[PDB]
RNA sequence: AGCGCCGGCCAACUCCGUGCCAGCAGCCGCGGUAAUACGGAGGGCGCGAGCGUUACCCGGAUUCACUGGGCGUAAAGGGC
RNA sequence: UGAAACUCAAAGGAAUUGACGGGGGCCCGCACAAGCGGUGGAGCAUGUGGUUUAAUUCGAAGCAACGCGAAGAACCUUAC
């Protein structure tokens, strides 16, 4: 494009679309669950991953993932959510952090405990 | 019978620091472990989970009349 | 053909549409003490999906809880993952040849769509009835004509059809009326 | 029944019709030649091995 | 409930329906699991929690020792 | 003295359990009875009173290109 | 004139080597043709499918599994 053109129109700047609307500018957001569920993924993976629809304090109600083995989450459970998607679970844009509020850590984690809210063993 | 007795005392040991309401104490006279509890449902899930997560070669009675004098 | 056999045919024809209503009303998460609400559900028995009424025994002892008495403990895990199936949002316990499902007090978000569901199944039943009745008058239009029958006769055959039709309507109205009060209760 | 049946074949039985040749290097109950006592497989194994005297590849 | 060694405390309504509350010793509380089905056509329920201690009558006292 | 990692990017390896399950995953992708990828252990790499995570800004993005991009067939010559 | 939410880990450009073609060209093989005797149909022999059965042992599956592993199952062989 001519130097003249660039003076007239100008190099259009690129916009960064946020990847987490429900978070609403926060690092974390509290919420309460509406469904306890297990959803099969798309190809070529087959399982039943623990997913919990959560209605947040931001007014939002999205689909949240429950990482690790064994959850205690149920309806009316209060939980904290962070970011994080799942490449093979469409719709799930957020992770539920273990060890916060009514969400309790995995039992008998040894490796990588701080990610799953498991205290140090005795 | 017989050599898997030490997994029983180690099975409910994983539940002593996880559920501190019921007790596990052997009987002096007659001599046997009695798994205390709070109710039928309390001592149905302990019986179920051990039989299906911890194998436990075991089978129980059991009433619950647990009298005191 | 004739009259008595047309009425029996009608009362028979309308019954099937009525029972179909009752089927549609149980299989809803009603007061949720119902057993047959969980009786039909897609499972996974040996790769193939099939209704669990050839797999287990649903029985509703107490109203607040419910048991899905099974006879195949490798199917209970196929059922358990099939109860944890998108819908009811319930947390069942399992094994010890047992499978308990307690029912929370129906929320006003679900109570909202429950009544709405009942009346919907209600109207469609009636439309099933009324559409049969018109089938019956056409059975009567030919049958009176075919048989060279009287006029004041073919009038009462209509009213006698209405009598019959207001039968299956009042019951249908009463079915979905009760099933509601169990949801409002 | 492999090791118990080749040992059965060493023991002379109760009646002589039950006499069956068993291979003397692998243990086949079929295709066993009385001239070699082996079998058609252990014939070909040893034919190419030459340890069968005279037995050579035929080609006419 | 009384032939189950029961001492009634009162009744109140709930789901209309109605709730009844009493004191029953645990020993006579086994058949009651499925007995509420035999009576209420499967429409009743219960909960049951422990409470306290007392002194069983000498009819069952002097016969438990065997 | 704790935390993260130890399939490739990217530094750091074996054993057992599991059997397209349970779960990991930032991308490509792992698990269908020999899993350096899942959980544990032994072992190793990296940091240290801190270590990992999420959120956002810039960088790598020469991918809005003034420095410093293009437009025959890849996105793009305006019908004339 | 002309968005987005949402969603995908690619959508593409040319070219290379294969394979395929109800594409072409120049060929060969009892491939068709030209011939001659057969099978399918009949009765039996022999092998499988199925069912049967206390068992009717297992394998072999278009060609390239079916008078095959068996070039000798009354017992033995024989695994049921
Ligand atoms: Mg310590
Ligand atoms: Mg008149
Ligand atoms: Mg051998
Ligand atoms: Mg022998
Ligand atoms: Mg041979
Ligand atoms: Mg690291
Ligand atoms: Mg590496
Ligand atoms: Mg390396
Ligand atoms: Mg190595
Ligand atoms: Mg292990
Ligand atoms: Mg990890
Ligand atoms: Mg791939
Ligand atoms: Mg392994
Ligand atoms: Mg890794
Ligand atoms: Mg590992
Ligand atoms: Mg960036
Ligand atoms: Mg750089
Ligand atoms: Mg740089
Ligand atoms: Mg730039
Ligand atoms: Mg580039
Ligand atoms: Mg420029
Ligand atoms: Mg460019
Ligand atoms: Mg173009
Ligand atoms: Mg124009
Ligand atoms: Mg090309
Ligand atoms: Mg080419
Ligand atoms: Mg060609
Ligand atoms: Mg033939
Ligand atoms: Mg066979
Ligand atoms: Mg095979
Ligand atoms: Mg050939
Ligand atoms: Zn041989």
């Amino acid at each position: 494009p001519t130097i003249n053109q660039l003076v007239r129109k100008g190099r259009e700047k690129v916009r960064k679309k946020s990847k987490v609307p429900a978070l609403k500018g926060a690092p974390f957001r509290r919420g309460v669950c509406t469904v306890v569920r297990t959803v099969t993924p798309k190809k070529p993976n087959s399982a039943l991953r623990k997913v919990a629809k959560v209605r947040l304090t931001s007014g939002y109600e999205v689909t949240a993932y429950i990482p690790g083995e064994g959850h205690n989450l149920q309806e009316h459970s209060v939980v904290l959510i962070r970011g994080g998607r799942v490449k093979d679970l469409p719709g799930v844009r957020y992770h539920i952090v273990r060890g916060v509020y009514d969400a309790a850590g995995v039992k008998d984690r040894k490796k990588s405990r701080s990610k799953y809210g498991t205290k140090k063993p005795k | 019978t017989k050599a898997d007795q030490e997994k029983l005392s180690q099975a409910l040991a994983r539940l002593a620091e996880e559920d501190p309401t019921f007790r596990v104490s052997t009987h002096p006279e007659t001599g046997q472990t009695i798994i205390s509890g709070m109710g039928e449902l309390h001592l149905e899930i302990i019986v179920d989970r051990l039989k299906r997560e911890f194998k436990v070669d075991a089978n129980v009675g059991k009433p619950q009349v647990a009298y005191r004098e | 053909m004739t009259l008595k056999e047309l009425y029996a045919e009608t009362r028979s024809h309308m019954q099937k549409s009525l029972e179909v209503l009752e089927h549609n009303l149980a299989g809803l998460r009603t007061g949720r003490a119902n057993p047959a609400l969980l009786l039909h559900l897609k499972v996974e028995y040996y790769g193939a999906h099939v209704p669990l009424n050839q797999i287990a025994t649903v029985t509703a002892p107490d109203p607040r809880t419910l048991v899905v008495q099974s006879w195949d403990q490798n199917a209970l895990k196929a059922i358990e993952k099939a109860i944890r199936d998108s819908d009811l949002g319930l947390n069942p316990s399992n094994k010890g040849d047992a499978l308990y499902i307690n029912i929370p007090p129906l929320t006003e978000e679900r109570r909202k769509d429950l009544v709405r569901a009942v009346r919907q199944y209600a109207e469609e039943g009636r439309v099933a009835i009324r559409n049969i009745r018109r089938e019956a008058l056409d059975k009567l239009k030919k049958l009176a004509k075919e048989l060279h029958l009287s006029e004041d006769e073919t009038k009462r055959a209509e009213a006698e059809i209405q009598k019959i039709t207001d039968e299956f309507i009042a019951k249908a109205d009463q079915l979905a009326e009760k099933k509601e009060q169990e949801i409002l209760g | 029944a492999r090791k118990a049946l080749i040992e059965k074949a060493k023991r002379t039985p109760k009646f002589k019709v039950r006499a069956y040749t068993r291979c003397v290097r692998c243990g086949r109950a079929r295709s066993v030649y009385r001239f070699f006592g082996l079998c058609r497989i252990c014939l070909r194994e040893l034919a190419h091995k030459g340890q069968l005297p005279g037995v050579r590849k035929a080609s006419w | 409930l009384n032939a189950r060694r029961g001492q009634i405390l009162g009744m109140e309504p709930r789901g209309n329906a109605q709730v009844i509350r009493a004191f029953v010793p645990l020993a006579e509380m086994f058949g009651y699991a499925t007995d509420l089905r035999s009576k209420t056509q499967g429409r009743g329920s219960f909960v049951m929690f422990f409470d306290h201690y007392q002194e069983v009558p000498k009819q069952v006292q002097e016969k438990l020792i065997k």
